[PDB]
């Protein structure tokens, strides 16, 4: 839903990188440039973005208020 | 014994050996820098400072790989994620 | 019948990680210190969470859940915080937690990005360490949504519950050309070099070395940031030895009372 | 710049003297001294006969400079202290660059002389420090002292950069390429005026360490600034020699041809074309630069490779007499600077049956790196008999090095069989049986009774 904030295998912090590596993709930088260009070297790390579907960018059209 | 023959002379392209040999620049014990604060008379600093980017590289000791994640790839592809509008 | 002499070189040293060998020393010291930089270093982080108004699109044990998550800059406060539950007071008091605010209301059109960088701690040095790069997102809320609630970090393990674990991962590696046979490749080429490696690339794994013993180990302590990387080690092996000092306390008062 | 106005005695600056003209210093000094000018003006014409290039005026006219200190000029002692330090810092730097009628103790006695009279007005000031620094350069010892001097330029007043440059060539010295580069690295931003391509000893040491991208990188710069300097040419040369395989017309040319046309008394560019003429067969001109590639050199490095390149030039002549002795003066001059001159040694001890050194001087090739043709200069000078395994040894060693690789190998079985006869019987059976064929291919020929005799046996 939103973005793991450890990544579950080893505990690297990946929930500061997910609007970065979205900028890069921006950039566009290839998919795993992004990745090498954040610092996630284990592939255990980059399944954490590669994989990740954000959906609360979803859940936040719907409105409660306004 | 057989009568082996006394290596006398280079018959073997020892060539090989001496052409890769690096001899060091020692044209002068300063390194070819005359060590001295008396003859600098004239300076490039004056306002119109010159900074060629080949002499911009060489300021830095070691700056400058492999791309491999890039790599064309016909059973691999790329990523999908979630947009505001779509079908 | 008595200790080996270990020793240590650095072979690098950032502020995210450190590479360091240490030899002599015994497989088992090295592994258990390993687990000790895994498990049993202390940090802070939040494990206490009173919410007072969550409308974002996650339900509060997700906020929650996240807020733990998110390591803090315990690089010395840790070592001075008593674990709660040895603390003898009645609620969380500033020598045995750091007491964290999060107050923000979405009172605008463009999705605003909880983050780290909201979580407001009582003591500047117990701070989210992202806030000393990008904030680490807790949550995105719509225009109208808020999250007000206030946490207590404290001292624990990364034994107890892994948001206290200090390590982001710990290589750790020894006889890296497999001298010691002690992992038996089918096909000893189809196999990388350690980095380790000291074969030329000639040879595939070093000649087998009957009386041979691990005797250097290869480290790689990567912090989550929430201490340093070398104070990783240095706490690990303080709490491993106060681990077995204190096990040899409750030793000797076993047997002088036999 | 052309003309300096003139103070004299009466109608002062009414009157010029210029520097178009090559006049004589000796009424200088008179002029100087009955129109009472300040002392100013002498340094002043100093420098403009130091841009005229004349180093020899610039040192003379200094010279009488001295008796004439404060006469009535009232207290201009310190015009007269920066007179004294150009004649207590360019003996030092004219000391290397000596003539043929002048030693090195000559202008070290009077770099050594007037410098204790430049201190006594002034000591321990912005240049005084670097005399001392470098007069342990010119005895060659004493270098932690030379740096301990140059570092005190900086605790002083650092307002130039050749005050720190001194370091890096100590640095140096060590074989601390990492220290040197990190103190040219300020050389090129500052960039002051010097006409030494000051750029070039930087240059230099990107060739260690594989920074071949930087060298090219500081000596073409140094080429477009000045085509002048040798310096920056025949390291390019040092580089493309190698390459003897392709474009070798370049290496000859533009490389070797150019530096020796714009200045042929340099004993590095004779000494690399007298080696790229002797692969050519021009063995008439390798000798006669190699004789002027010899006298005129100081330092070992290059006088030991220019025997080297006499004997090399004689071997192959038939002519190792006087080859034995340039090869000893070779390894005399320079034993660790590289393999060749123990080699050339090795293969000369063998003349007049004196191989026994030849082992010996042999020995110091495997310590840097063994060749596929060192194995053999031992294996064919083998003085391994019979139960002595000290020579045995190295033979089975170079025998396993030549039985690796195939240099058209056609004695090499036979020399492994002859050791082999006295350990298992099988091996030198199996070496018979590949050099029996070996010795069918090249032509026909039939084998020697002597194989087949040991064979049989
Ligand atoms: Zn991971
Ligand atoms: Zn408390």
């Amino acid at each position: 839903m939103i973005i793991p904030v450890r990544c579950f295998t080893c505990g690297k912090i990946v929930g500061n990188k997910w609007e970065a590596y979205l900028g890069l993709l921006q950039a566009e930088y290839t998919e795993g440039d992004a990745l090498d260009a954040l610092g996630l070297k284990r592939y255990c790390c980059r399944r954490m973005l590669l994989a990740h579907v954000d959906l609360i960018e979803k859940l936040l059209n719907y409105a409660p208020l306004e | 014994t057989y009568p082996f023959d006394q290596n006398r002379f280079v018959q073997y392209k020892a060539t090989s050996l001496e052409k890769q040999h690096k001899h060091d620049l020692l044209t002068e014990p300063d390194l070819g820098v005359t060590i001295d604060l008396i003859n600098p008379d004239t300076y490039r600093i004056d306002p119109n400072v010159l900074l060629d980017p080949a002499d911009e590289k060489l300021l830095e000791e070691e700056i400058q790989r492999s791309q491999q994640h890039a790599k064309v790839v016909p059973w691999m592809r790329k990523t999908e994620y979630i947009s505001t509008e779509f079908n | 019948p008595y200790a080996n002499q270990p020793t240590v070189r650095i072979t690098e040293l950032t502020d995210e990680n450190v590479k360091f060998i240490i030899e002599n020393t015994d497989l088992a010291v090295a592994n258990s210190i390993r687990r000790v930089f895994i498990a049993e270093v202390p940090i802070i982080a939040i494990d206490w969470v009173q919410i007072d108004a969550n409308s974002s699109v996650l339900h509060d044990e997700f906020i929650a859940h996240r807020l733990g998550l998110i390591p803090l800059t315990s690089d010395d406060i840790v070592d001075k915080l008593q674990y709660s539950r040895d603390c003898t007071c009645e609620e969380f008091c500033p020598e045995c937690s750091v007491e964290f605010t999060l107050d923000v209301r979405c009172n605008e059109d463009q999705t605003r990005h909880v983050t780290s960088r909201d979580l407001i701690s009582n003591s500047p040095r117990v701070i989210p360490v992202t806030s000393r790069q990008d904030d680490i997102l807790i949550v995105k809320l719509r225009k109208g949504q808020e999250l007000r609630l206030r946490a207590y970090a404290k001292k624990g393990f990364g034994k107890e519950h892994a948001k206290w674990n200090p390590t982001a991962g710990v290589a750790f590696e020894y006889d890296p050309d497999n001298a010691l046979r002690h992992t038996v490749y089918p096909k000893p080429e189809e196999w990388p070099k350690s980095e380790y490696s000291e074969l030329d690339e000639d040879e595939s794994q070093a000649p087998y070395d009957p009386n041979g013993k691990p005797e250097r180990f290869y480290y790689n302590v990567e912090s989550c940031g929430s201490l340093r990387p070398e104070t990783i080690v240095l706490s690990a092996l303080s709490g491993l030895k106060k681990k077995l000092s204190d096990l040899q306390t409750q030793l000797s008062h076993e047997i002088q009372s036999d | 710049r052309g003309s300096i106005e003139i103070p004299l005695r009466d109608t002062d600056e009414v009157i010029e003297l210029d520097f178009d003209q090559l006049p004589e210093g000796d009424e200088v000094i008179s002029i100087l001294k009955q129109e009472h000018t300040q002392l100013h003006i002498w340094i002043a014409l100093a420098l403009e006969y130091y841009k005229q290039g004349k180093t020899e005026e610039f040192v003379k006219l200094l010279e009488a400079a001295r008796i004439d200190g404060n006469l009535d000029y009232r207290d201009h002692e310190k015009d007269q202290m920066t007179c004294l330090d150009t004649l207590a810092a360019y003996y030092v730097q004219q000391a290397r660059k000596e003539k043929n009628k002048d030693n090195k103790k000559d202008l070290i006695t009077q770099a050594t002389l007037l410098y204790t009279m430049a201190d006594k007005i002034i000591m321990y000031d912005q240049n005084h420090l670097l005399g001392r620094a470098c007069f342990c350069l010119l005895e060659g010892d004493k270098m932690d002292q030379a740096d301990a001097q140059f570092h005190f330029v900086l605790n002083q007043s650092p307002n130039n950069i050749p005050a720190l440059l001194g370091k890096a060539c100590i640095s140096f010295n060590k074989k601390d390429y990492r220290g040197a580069l990190a103190y040219y690295k300020k050389a090129l931003r500052t960039n002051p005026g010097c006409p030494a391509e000051v750029r070039l000893g930087m240059g230099h040491c990107f060739v260690k360490l594989n920074k071949l991208e930087k060298a090219r990188l500081a000596f073409s710069r140094a080429l477009e600034l000045n085509s002048k300097c040798v310096g920056a040419l025949v390291g390019l040369a040092v580089l493309e020699l190698n390459n003897k395989e392709a474009d070798s017309i370049k290496n000859g040319v533009q490389l070797l041809s150019r530096a020796y046309t714009i200045d042929p008394s340099n004993p590095m560019v004779l000494n690399h074309l007298a080696n790229h003429f002797f692969f050519k067969k021009d063995y008439s001109k390798v000798q006669h630069l190699a004789l002027h590639a010899f006298h005129n050199t100081e330092v070992e490095a290059m006088q030991a490779e220019s025997c080297y390149q006499l004997a090399r030039s004689f071997h192959v002549q038939e002519d190792y007499d006087q080859a034995f002795q340039y090869y000893y003066q070779a390894t005399q001059f320079a034993s660790s600077s590289f393999v060749l001159p123990f080699f050339g040694l090795g293969q000369m001890y063998i003349y007049r049956g004196d191989k026994e050194n030849a082992s010996q001087c042999f020995e110091k090739v495997l310590k840097a790196y063994p060749n596929n043709y060192e194995t053999m200069k031992i294996l064919g000078s083998l003085y391994a008999a019979s139960e002595d395994q000290e020579k045995r040894d190295i033979a089975k060693g170079h025998l396993k090095k030549v039985t690796e690789q195939y240099p058209d190998d056609v004695e090499a079985w036979i020399e492994l069989a002859q050791i082999l006869e006295q350990t298992d019987i099988q091996g030198a059976l199996s070496a018979y049986g590949t050099a029996t064929r070996i010795l069918q291919e090249k032509v026909q020929a039939d084998v020697p009774p002597e194989i087949l005799n040991n064979v049989g046996a």
